């Protein structure tokens, strides 16, 4: 068989770290050396392991809150947010026991549409939204008037702007090519000869015919359409951000000692990055490629030959001979190949699907899609900062150490989550590291667990990088890459991989 | 484009207009109301050229 | 092949009754499934687990055990005490919320938001052996006193008010409450479609002929010979394959402090610390081999069409005609042969996973913008899980609020490895013609695709088709004496047939002794 399932391999455990003087725990972990693929056996999920300890030493985690402490959550909130009329705590502990409530916003307020999604951190490497990292329901008072159309919105405290900067860009390109070639040839020869004169008669005849018909037809269509729609601009404040309870707790529990597996679990739960600016929008993309070819072939040959004699004196003698020979060879070949890809982001399932249909939309459903995108937009452009920039002394003790731990772990994570580790798919399939195992995402018209099935006899193989080599020594710290993981040339190879085929840096 | 499509757009831009013409003032002119405001203003002038 | 013979279902004797569990007053025992009725066959009358009443002759205290935290009477659910009188019953007895005349303990007015519709399926356990949902593993409704909410991006529903003249959108659906067990629930509209379509056709055609005539006179003779052939071939092949994948939300289950379902909680409290395969196999049967910790909610449409046709024809002739005169005489003699054959197969599969019976059927019938749009609308009200990551059920125990369960977890691992051996569809016989073997309860079936029929799908209606093989399962573990234990398996159930592919898995599997 061509395929063999590769089972998941994870490392021998780390050394234990030292026991956390407060968290009273020590940690061990393994790296994933090789993901499972092609239904290879998955690893044990326990690439993390934990042991309890005695409290060998105190730790100064008891970060002083001058504000009110939200009794159940431990969120520190300013006393001006007591009796605010708003759950600025998690648990209304700010609003209990209040003699009088000073409702600041009498008005009806909506939240910004999709604003909660932007509060959740992204795995940048996978572009995947993860757990919540920022609390976009904290308002710290607020109650400034913000409007979009006739609706009024309560801006979260964390948000500097969410503003309906509205724009749309459309692109249509269509390239139709036809060529056809036709070649008919005919050749005909005839000969006759006679003699006649006791009597004698002689005759010779010959006929030859050759005929050739060759025809080829080639047709090509490329159509691409793209719509980029933009419906708001979002910016997060640069300073004094209010973290989500779950993220807050999960950061608190981070061991002061560097133990990669816990920071990896942090990234797996919440990602590596958070969004500081984004453009909210919708995307529609349509790409149709068609090639049609015909060939017709015909060769025809005919021969006749005659030789015929009579001799007379009555009495007569004679010989006469005739041949006919005929050949026809004919072939037809006809092929069509068609690919369509349609991509849609933002909008509503009805308009999403009716745009996903294989035909170009009516401008009504484009209008309906763009209207729906306002209320359920996607993120078109993002600008992000790494999640460690949230670990701040106003929230966490030892914050510089936790931050530096994250800084290292983020490098180790970027290395470990890289899909370079997977074996290449066949059929130009893209291996995606998806947990501890790797799934070949196959272009349609290629199929199976490795994209091993296709009915197309040839398909360009695009280049794939191998994993970059380890850091070279100082005097020009360096890494290298080889385009080895899928060498492009096969099957009328596609483009080579991008550079940098080697990369070099300060020590 | 359809006359109705364009007219509906041109009406809707009444409620969601973008900025389409501007006259600009350097950002350093806004450095204000802060400690050392006058010094920071100069340094931000020098920053913008850089 | 003709059908295999039937086999009767067979079970072992009852194992010895488990000693009466004090809190249950129940005795348990199990059998082993020695054989499912692979084909035809008498089904076993009896279940492979049995329980009976008892008396323990000893009390148990466990109702008191947790009582530092608020422990309900009905259930083992033990709650952080701020959940008492919180305003939301957190265990099914409501004992946390009865007599709460100190109503000041309420946490928040959140009941204005319903739970996420269709969140309950993510709470269910999963049986890899059958791809069926089990009982609930996660609590689908426990909130832990949080009012954490998810924005429903599709909340816009038209309304009309004849008392005015306004067409406007209603807002009831605008937010859902997120159950505690979801770390993430994330509405997001994506679609992708891919279509591939291909045609190849060839027609190849040759004719060839000779006529040879010879005549002589001395009396006279004339002769003519002919040889001729026609040989025509045609191949037609069409393939098209459509995939459409709408995503409407993603979810992720919490990896920590998982609050197990009341039923799973009680059943896990009932299992012994001592290994007892009957008990743990019953647990795996009820709650499934696996539980889910990732999500996409959506709809999928898939369409495939293949057509293959061929025609072959040939004709041949050879002849002689003669005449002579000395009285004049005429003869002829020869042979001609002719053949024709024609073949067509057309196979289409369309399937919709999604949001209404009506338009799932309509889109399964007639792919069109009308059915695409109306099914997409139906996906608003009833999305279906389109992708999910899962892990073995025992990995849930590591993460529960119950703390450590090392011994029970190792027992459940061992039991799962046996359960995944004993109930594997390997024990359903050879499903021929690419039929799918299924094992359910103590019985077997083949699901036979339309080109196939009979108790093993053994009689394809055509003369035959290329059918790939499938493995029998792995044999027993070796009685290892070296440090290594070994298991063997072969691609013979059925073997690759009519040129079909080998099954692709491993022949040899190895374990530490």
């Amino acid at each position: 068989v061509t395929l063999m399932p590769i089972d998941c391999e994870l490392s021998s455990w780390s050394s234990w770290t030292t026991c956390d003087p407060c968290q009273k725990k020590r940690y061990r972990y393994a790296y994933l050396l090789q993901p499972s693929q092609f239904h290879g056996e998955p690893c044990n999920f326990s690439d993390k392991e934990v042991e309890d300890c005695v409290t060998n030493r105190p730790c100064r985690s008891q970060v002083r809150c001058e504000g009110f402490v939200c009794a159940q959550t431990g969120r520190c909130v300013n006393r001006r947010l007591l009796c605010n009329g708003d759950n600025d705590c998690g648990d209304q502990s700010d609003e209990a026991n209040c003699r009088r409530i000073y409702k600041k916003c009498q008005h009806e307020m909506d939240q910004y549409w999709g604003i909660g999604s932007l509060a959740s951190g992204i795995n940048l490497f996978t572009n995947s939204f993860e757990g919540p990292v920022l609390d976009h329901r904290y308002y710290a008072g607020g109650c400034s008037p913000h409007y979009i159309l006739n609706t009024r919105f309560r801006k979260p405290y964390n948000v500097e702007s969410y503003t309906p900067q509205t724009q749309g860009k459309y692109e249509f390109i269509l390239k139709e090519y036809e060529s056809y070639s036709d070649f008919e040839r005919n050749v005909t020869e005839k000969m006759a000869s006679k003699s006649g004169f006791i009597s004698s008669q002689s005759d010779r005849g010959k006929h030859y015919i050759r005929r050739t018909k060759r025809f080829s037809h080639t047709k090509s269509v490329f159509l691409h359409a793209r719509s980029d729609l933009e419906v708001a601009h979002y910016k997060l404040k640069p300073r004094s951000l209010m973290l989500h309870y779950e993220f807050l707790q999960r950061v608190k529990r981070l061991p002061l000692e560097y133990s990669y597996g816990e920071y990896r679990d942090l990234f797996r739960d919440f990602g590596t990055h958070y969004i500081t600016e984004a453009v909210l929008g919708g995307i529609y993309e349509y790409t149709l490629v068609m090639n049609k070819e015909a060939m017709e072939r015909g060769d025809y040959t005919l021969n006749n030959v005659h030789a015929c004699a009579k001799n007379d004196f009555g009495v007569s003698v004679g010989k006469c001979r005739g041949i006919l020979n005929e050949i026809k060879d004919r072939n037809k070949r006809d092929t069509m190949v068609e690919d369509l890809v349609v991509l849609v982001r933002g909008g509503a399932s009805e308009h999403i699907t009716t745009l996903a249909y294989q035909e170009l939309p009516t401008a009504d459903l484009m209008q309906e899609w763009g209207d729906a995108v306002q209320y359920n937009p996607a993120i078109i452009k993002v600008k992000v900062e790494p999640l460690y920039e949230l670990v701040t002394a106003t929230d966490f003790a030892y914050s510089s150490t936790v931050r530096q731990n994250m800084k290292q772990a983020l490098e180790e994570f970027q290395k470990e989550v890289s899909s370079c580790h997977c074996a290449p798919c066949q059929g130009n399939g893209v291996p995606v590291l998806k947990g501890s195992r790797c799934d070949c995402i196959c272009p349609v018209g290629s199929q199976g667990l490795a994209c091993e099935v296709s009915y197309r006899k040839n398909t360009p193989i695009d280049g794939k990088w191998n994993c970059w080599s380890n850091w070279s020594s100082c005097s020009g710290r360096r890494k290298t890459r080889q385009r080895q993981c899928n060498n492009p040339p096969p099957q009328n190879g596609g483009s080579p991989c991008s550079g940098p085929a080697s990369e070099t840096l300060d020590c | 484009g359809n006359k109705r499509r364009y007219s509906a757009w041109a009406e809707s831009v009444t409620n969601l207009p973008q900025v389409i013409k501007q006259k600009l003032t350097p950002l350093y002119e806004l450095v204000k109301e802060v400690p050392c405001a006058s010094v920071k203003k100069l340094y931000l002038k020098w920053a913008l050229e850089e | 092949a003709a059908t295999p013979a039937a086999v009767t279902c067979q079970l072992s004797n009852w194992s010895e009754w488990t000693d009466c569990f004090p809190c249950q007053d129940k005795k348990y025992r199990h059998r082993s499934l020695l054989q499912p009725n692979k084909f035809g066959g008498t089904i076993c009358s009896g279940d492979i687990w049995d329980q009976a009443s008892c008396s323990s002759s000893t009390t148990c205290v466990r109702q008191a055990q947790c009582g530092q935290d608020f422990q309900c009477k009905e259930t083992g659910r033990c709650l952080k005490r701020h959940l008492v009188c919180n305003g939301d019953q957190d265990c099914l007895d409501g004992s946390d919320e009865d007599d709460c005349e100190d109503v000041r303990a309420i946490d928040e007015d959140c009941s204005q938001y319903e739970p996420i519709p269709g969140s309950q399926k993510a709470a269910l356990g999963y049986n890899i052996l059958t791809q069926e949902d089990a009982q609930s593993v996660y609590d689908a409704s426990y909130y832990g006193g949080q009012c954490e909410t998810v924005y429903n991006g599709e909340w816009r529903e038209l309304r009309y008010d004849s008392t005015c003249e306004r067409l406007y959108y209603g807002d009831d659906e605008k937010y859902f409450r997120k159950p505690y067990n979801f770390l993430k629930y994330h509405f997001e509209a994506l679609a992708d479609t891919g279509i591939s379509s291909e045609f190849y056709d060839n027609a190849n055609d040759l004719l060839s002929k000779v006529k040879k005539d010879k005549s002589d006179s001395f009396h006279s003779q004339d002769t003519s010979f002919l040889n001729e052939l026609n040989k025509y071939n045609e191949k037609k092949f069409i393939f098209t394959r459509i995939f459409t994948k709408v995503q409407t939300a993603h979810f992720k289950m919490r990896k920590d402090d998982i609050m197990l379902d009341e039923g799973m909680l009680q059943s896990l409290m009932e299992l012994p610390d001592q290994y007892n395969y009957g008990m743990y196999a019953k647990f795996i049967n009820d709650y499934g081999t696996h539980y889910i910790t990732s999500g996409s909610m959506g709809g999928i449409y898939e369409y495939i069409l293949v057509i293959d046709k061929a025609k072959m024809e040939s004709l041949g002739i050879t002849s002689r005609d003669i005449t002579t005169c000395f009285h004049c005489k005429k003869f002829g003699g020869g042979k001609t042969e002719r053949a024709r054959k024609a073949m067509a197969v057309e196979d289409i599969i369309s399937r919709v996973r999604g949001g209404s019976s009506g338009w799932s059927g309509g889109l399964a019938q007639n792919r069109s913008t009308i059915t695409y749009r109306s099914w997409g609308r139906s996906l608003k009200y009833n999305p279906v899980v389109i992708d999910f990551e899962m892990q073995p059920i025992h990995e849930v125990l590591r993460h529960t609020s119950l703390g450590p369960l090392e011994a029970k977890r190792q027992n459940l691992r061992r039991a799962l490895d046996q359960y995944l051996m004993e109930f594997n569809a390997c024990r359903c016989g050879p499903c021929f013609n690419n039929g799918v073997p299924i094992l359910e309860g103590t019985s077997c079936r083949c699901q036979c695709r339309l080109g196939s029929l009979g108790a093993a799908c053994e009689q394809t209606q055509t003369e035959g088709a290329k059918a790939d093989g499938s493995w029998s399962c792995w044999s027993s573990w070796s009685v290892c004496r070296a440090g290594i234990q070994e298991r063997r398996r072969e691609c013979d159930n059925p073997a690759p047939q009519n040129g079909g592919a080998s099954c692709p898995g491993r022949k040899v599997q190895t374990q530490a002794c």
